[PDB]
């Protein structure tokens, strides 16, 4: 049950069924780029005050 | 407890004495349910400090 189970892993007795941890992680990496000339248009433009 | 009248009825005194404020909560020890580093942790002990 709720409860009956809460001694069972209090107190460190197996009750018969496993489990299946799962975690996320994050990193912070570094990296290369690379492109073939004229792969874009970038128009250039006008200011506004 | 100073002990009061003979020892033959001495247990229906405390028998009948903590009828009520033994049933109320736990003592303090309970840690021979406890493992180890399960009172070096946060939860779980709040005799701890």
């Amino acid at each position: 049950s709720p409860v009956a189970l809460y001694h069972q892993l209090k107190t460190g007795l197996h009750p018969g069924f496993g489990f299946t941890v799962v975690r996320q992680d994050r990193f912070v990496t570094e990296n290369v780029l690379f492109s073939e000339r004229a792969s874009e248009a970038y128009f250039l433009g006008q200011l506004q005050v | 407890a100073a002990p009061a009248g003979p020892g033959a009825d001495m247990q229906q005194r405390f028998l009948n004495a903590w009828r009520q404020r033994l049933a109320h909560g736990r003592v303090r020890w309970v840690a021979e349910c406890q493992m180890t580093a399960e009172q070096f942790m946060q939860p779980d002990n709040a005799n701890l400090a």
